[PDB]
């Protein structure tokens, strides 16, 4: 989130980068096929 | 005299090389480049905040 919203925390990716502590881990997106394409903001655009 | 703007459109079978010419022109004239996909959008706020 923007960090001006109440309760904002960084996106999932930053947590994985924080966790693996290397710049080049092996991210594994799982189960891409059934991603939720709704009116509330389609993540599938975000993946591009 | 001065610099001037203009709009243009390209069309043809996918993968003919369109975008590649875009960037090549951008380095030809020396103007700055910026891609902006808008496929499938409905959020006018994306165009206006
Ligand atoms: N005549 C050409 N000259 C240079 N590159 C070309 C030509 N025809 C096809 N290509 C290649 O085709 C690919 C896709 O071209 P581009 O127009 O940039 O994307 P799209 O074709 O999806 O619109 C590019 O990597 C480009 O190098």
């Amino acid at each position: 989130h923007r960090r001006t919203y109440v309760g904002a925390m960084p996106g999932k990716i930053i947590q994985c980068l924080k966790k693996t502590k290397t710049e080049n881990p092996l991210i594994l997106i799982d189960e891409v096929d059934k991603i939720g394409r709704g009116y509330q903001g389609d993540p599938s655009s975000a993946l591009l | 005299g001065s610099t001037q703007g203009k709009i243009l459109c390209f069309y043809g079978p996918p993968g003919v090389g369109k975008t590649s010419i875009a960037r090549s022109i951008a380095r030809a004239l020396n103007r700055e480049y910026f891609r902006f996909s808008v496929g499938g959008m409905t959020d006018v706020a994306e165009i206006k905040g």
